[PDB]
């Protein structure tokens, strides 16, 4: 089939693990949840300044 | 000029210098039935040039308050040349169908006709608790007319034309084939009406395959001096006519 | 892929050609576009018609009968369902299919069986589950007068049986018409006289179909509803026609009453003020 | 046998799903196809085909002809409103039952532009020109002829090109508007009005009347399966 | 485990169903099979075999080989019928009940032509012609044997070869007709008449008897499957 | 077995969309609704005329 | 597995039409019926004679 | 069919659950997405923003701006402790209602690091040096300068820079803390004092306001879902 294998979450016997997922439905509204996407740019609310600021640097000069 | 058109069914020619366009059914034209689609084994009679020409009904005249008016093929041709003699001698019959509307007046009349196939055109009663009677569906080549009013015969149809006599709008059948007579540009109208039917071929004293009907838009009116007379001819022409089941003539 | 036109950006105009002019008497629907009329941007419209398919128009179940069965014999309480299978009695379903003139499908039926105990002073019971049969006989097959009729042995007719509790049972059934295609109407008569039968009773002929308790009987009186539903399949349809204005009256012919092209209004220049700061 | 969980909505009946299912007539022998004339894939096929619409649907006309009549008259009529009304499609009187509309009534959102067409049924020697005006939602209906000449219109020339179309763009903030049209997804209003004048020579009529269809055009797109208020019962037909 | 959602139509008992199921005889040696003569594989091989035709089914013969019988006679008898029936395969109670119709009545549609053989039974120095003709729905049955010549017909001369066959093909509008026929699918009627006469030499019988013979072609065919009318029962037999 | 993988409508999460499907019963009557048959052809109603009829000309002349 | 895709019966959309199959139990007693072995040979009942009959000829002679 | 047995959990619904299901509304048309500004991935990308904390949440300042205020003033004030409170995150009242507390209380365990921003509102002539300790779990909160400057502490020189951040380094015992933090999962205090004082020309404020922002780093996360405890009802709205 179109069978699609992925990544499972870490267990509590770490330091097999995957999973297999076919759609059923045709509707894209039917799949699961993305629970794997991690995705991340805090920029936009915590340096959404027009003038890269350096750390190691005043803020003003 | 695409405004004359001539039309050539057998030994019969019409002419036009005032149309507009042809419309062909629901894009199809006129076919005889293929062998991977015929069912009656038995081999068709085709006439021909016998049968496919052009057949004149009763002229109808346009009043300023005429609500319109309506005719069942191939029922309305029984009595017309051989076309009406093979349906006598035959069981199933097929044919394509050329609707012509003629209707002329002058640059100083107006009006607006809807020139109309509808296919399987069942009409409803006066007193929608009883029946229809043959007899108030399709006449010959008799019109049967719609009325500005509701009516009240027992087994009569319910010619008030708003609904067509099928509980439906009236500004809905342009859904149909169809085509319009709007004096100040129009004289004719042709719709070239290809077999539309859930069968292969069908009986056609039985069977009612399409209704023309000519509901008038725009009333008919003039001013004084100006010829009160404008009637309404309709002519159509059988096409690929085919037919199947020879027997005995069938007693109207 | 079913996607829709976009519009292509258009600017200004002044030639010899005449999109917004045309003539209708041709019987031709104007093919004009924004793009024609006026300056336009372009726009990358993705918009589909994916909804608007005969297919998913018209597959989704429908209810198209409903009848009620008793358990007990007292009274003169029907203990069997029977019906000439059609879908003419729910004006719903009915005037979706009437938008063509004929149809050709395979179709889903499934049915909806619930049952209750009739009202009384002393009804203490305990009644196992109830099991029902629905039984379907074409045209011709024997048909049973009773709740025990030798016909229910469905030795060759298509049968369900099915006990309260579980889903809903389903089942689906190919083209059955004897035609090419099914049809909605038939300007026709079934005599060649032109006469007796008139439209759609005149050649449609379904069978029919039929339900009961296969419990032998209950304490106290009990009774069913059934819901039939049907829903098309793998649709195919022809000639389309102007919906339904007037309702419907008789479930055997187009009968109606002369009904209003639509609601009414002040004047033909009449437009709510909605705007009043 | 193999290990299973039942998820949450087994056993259950959804009118609108869609699963395979045992049929009742094995290996029957389905008759075969014929083709026919006049096949319809998407019911977007009948919403763009042109129908009469009955403008003047006032009480006393809605079971006459005179529902779909549209009078024009000879003389001075200035600053007069030959007619208007709302854009709404399925919601509006005046479109609600339109073979356009009528359809829509079976989907809770649509898009996409409109065609209107006008012929004039006049005689062939009736004149005139005629503004035909759209004005998108905001300000209130156009009183006088400037304000509607402001917006989106089209000035028809009556001559031996009988129709004319006034295609309404679709100018929306919203990709899709509800058929079940409210203020916030209001389309806005349509007026005509008189460019000029209707001259007509002797012994001629002096009222016209000029016929009105409306369809959807290529951009045109319906949304929400819904069922049609306008068709009901109280008991099962018989 | 795997997780499942169980579809409408779950736990139910359709007696036309089709899955797989657990033998309660786990390994049963299953008896050799054995090369049977007269093996059938199609029912239509059945209803493709001539039985004979209750054609005289008249309340006086319907327990008696007379029910069969076709009397012909000598003498002028121009203008009379010798019989006649409508083409009803399953319903016509003359066809109802011969192996061809008795199989149509465990169907509901059946499509196809049939072959009606008719033989002589007079004796060796008997002569004569006989006109079987066929008359699709439409018209009234023939009343004279013009009428009935016009449809299909078939002049049969009696010789050496006793049989003729009359094949009455499928002149229908639809691709399959009810076995349980109504006017809609009506198939129409055959009728005999004597296209000459019986000459018979002296001390000859002049009563003769015509056995009818009916049966499917190659492009017959029925289709749904159904119950037979013609067996029932009031309670469990002992 | 004689799986077939199609596409599913586009998500709530647009701009692995594909699902696997089986028949398991003999009769095609018994498979699924064709949801995904995008077939057009207005010309049939809009446009039924005997001569092309070109947009940017007049429809009479 | 040991898959087996057939040919489904006609739909009533036509003029992906296939089915898979998969036998789960020991017996063939428990396989699903056979509807679909279209054998014929008419001959046995309809033309059981010794001398073949050619149907444009006599059958006596 | 394919044997199949059921595992305890099936017919059940579980609040976190993900199965597939069917559409109620199949083939609908999404809207076209619209590339809108400001999207969040990771909720942490919220409890990374600074937002002003209030100190000052004594019962008279629970409704204005002065629970923000965070006071200083010139003069002796040697051995004053300015402000002091314990390090929970979503629990201290302090931070309970700031953006980062905010979203730790939809969680029941936290990690990472945490900016504690200071800003000088006082004028740009106001001058001072304050000492922003913080002491791990273990000890009692300090009392002294001295006690309090053992611990991890940053001296803030004011000056043409107004803010200065005091990192409030990860140092627990266990990877996590739960948000609804006990003496086991203690983080510790933080107190601010005097490192000089705040020395001001003639004719300027004496008193100045500090405003103090919390957020977390780069090294922060939660990880327990839960309710928050900061919203509910006793019946439905209307
Ligand atoms: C096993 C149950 C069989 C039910 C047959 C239903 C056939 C429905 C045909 C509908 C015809 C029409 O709507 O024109």
């Amino acid at each position: 089939m179109g069978a699609q294998v992925s990544t499972q979450k870490t267990g509590a016997h770490e330091t097999i693990i995957h999973y297999t997922n076919i759609n059923y439905y045709k509707d894209a509204a039917s799949n699961s949840a993305n629970r794997q996407d991690f995705t991340q740019d805090p920029g936009k609310f915590t340096e959404p300044v027009k003038d890269i600021m350096i750390k190691t640097m005043p803020a003003l000069n | 000029s695409d405004r004359v058109r001539s039309l050539t069914l057998g030994n019969s020619t019409i002419t036009t210098q005032e149309s507009a366009n042809v419309v062909v059914g629901y894009g199809r034209w006129p076919e005889y039935l293929r062998d991977d689609e015929a069912t009656a084994e038995d081999q068709p009679t085709q006439p021909d040039v016998a049968t496919c020409r052009f057949y004149t009904l009763e002229s109808v005249q346009w009043e300023k308050n005429s609500a319109g008016w309506w005719w069942k093929f191939p029922e309305a041709l029984k009595d017309m040349g051989l076309f009406g003699q093979n349906m006598l001698y035959h069981y199933l019959g097929r044919a394509g169908y050329t609707i012509h509307v003629q209707c002329n007046a002058s640059k100083f009349h107006q009006g607006c006709l809807l020139v109309v196939c509808v296919p399987e055109a069942e009409m409803g009663c006066s007193q929608t608790d009883k029946e229809v009677a043959a007899m108030n569906l399709t006449k010959g080549e008799a019109a049967h007319k719609f009325e500005p009013t509701k009516t009240n015969g027992e087994h009569t149809v319910q010619s008030i034309v708003c609904n067509a006599g099928m509980g439906v709008g009236v500004g809905n059948l342009t859904i149909y084939p169809h085509q319009w007579i709007n004096l100040r540009t129009n004289n004719c109208a042709t719709i070239v009406m290809p077999y539309v039917n859930s069968v292969p071929m069908d009986n056609m004293f039985r069977h009612y395959n399409f209704t023309l009907m000519v509901i008038p838009f725009a009333p008919l009116d003039y001013a004084a001096q100006a010829s009160e007379y404008v009637p309404v001819t309709v002519t159509i022409a059988p096409m690929c006519a085919e037919y199947n089941g020879l027997r005995l003539a069938y007693q109207q | 892929i079913a996607r829709v036109a976009d519009t292509v950006a258009s600017g200004p105009s002044n030639s010899t050609s005449i999109p917004a002019l045309t003539a209708v008497e041709t019987g031709h629907t104007s093919q004009v576009e924004p793009s024609d009329t006026m300056q336009t941007r372009h726009v990358k419209n993705y918009h589909s018609r994916s909804e608007s398919t005969v297919e998913n128009f018209l597959s989704r179940s429908a209810c198209v009968y409903i009848e009620e069965y008793y358990t007990k014999d007292q009274d003169n309480v029907n203990r069997y369902m029977s019906w000439t299978i059609n879908a003419r009695r729910m004006v719903q379903l009915r005037r979706k299919f009437e938008l063509f003139t004929y149809m050709r499908f395979d179709m889903e039926i499934t049915f909806v069986i619930t049952s209750r105990q009739l009202p009384g002073t002393s009804i203490a019971q305990d009644m196992p589950p109830l099991t029902h049969q629905i039984m379907y006989i074409p045209p011709g097959g024997p048909v049973p007068n009773s709740v025990t009729d030798f016909a229910w042995q469905t030795s060759t007719n298509p049968s369900i049986f099915w006990t309260e509790g579980n889903a809903p049972p389903r089942m689906s059934i190919p083209f059955i018409s004897i035609g090419n295609a099914y049809s909605n109407f038939y300007d026709g008569w079934s005599h060649f006289s032109q006469n007796g039968v008139y439209g759609y009773n005149a050649l449609n002929n379904m069978g029919k179909l039929y339900a009961r308790h296969v419990n032998k009987d209950t304490p106290y009186q009990m009774s069913s509803t059934i819901r039939v539903y049907f829903k098309p399949k793998h649709i195919r349809v022809w000639v389309p026609r102007p919906p339904r204005l007037s309702p419907y009256i008789k479930s055997s012919n187009v009968n109606f009453n002369p009904t209003n092209l639509t609601d009414e209004r002040s004047s033909i220049t009449y437009v709510p003020d909605t705007i009043r700061p | 046998g193999l290990p299973v969980l039942n998820t949450p909505g087994s056993n259950q009946f959804m009118t609108s799903d869609d699963f395979q299912s045992p049929s009742a007539m094995p290996q029957f022998d389905v008759t075969p196809h014929m083709d026919i004339p006049g096949e319809v894939h998407n019911l977007m096929e009948i919403a763009e085909v042109d129908s009469v619409v009955p403008v003047n649907n006032i009480k006393a006309n809605l079971q006459s002809m005179d529902a779909y009549h549209i009078e024009v008259n000879t003389g001075n009529y200035q600053g007069e409103k030959i007619f208007a009304f709302q854009m709404q499609p399925g919601l509006e009187s005046v479109f609600k039952r339109t073979l356009m509309g009528e359809i829509l009534n079976y989907y809770a959102h649509w898009s996409g532009s409109i065609k209107l067409t006008f012929t004039f049924c006049g005689s062939a020697m009736a004149t005139g020109k005629l503004l035909l005006a759209y004005s998108p939602p905001g300000a209130d209906v156009p009183a006088t002829r400037k304000q509607a000449m402001l917006g989106t219109h089209m000035i028809w020339d009556i001559g031996l090109q009988s129709s004319c179309v006034l295609c309404i763009p679709w100018i929306s903030q919203t990709h899709y508007r509800l058929v079940q049209q409210d203020e916030y997804t209001s389309a806005g209003n349509v007026t005509c009005w008189y460019q000029t004048g209707i001259v007509v020579p002797p012994g001629t009529p002096n009222k016209c009347v000029v016929l009105c269809f409306a369809s959807a055009c290529n951009d045109f797109s319906v949304r929400m399966l819904r069922d049609t208020p306008f068709i009901g019962q109280t008991a099962l037909l018989q």
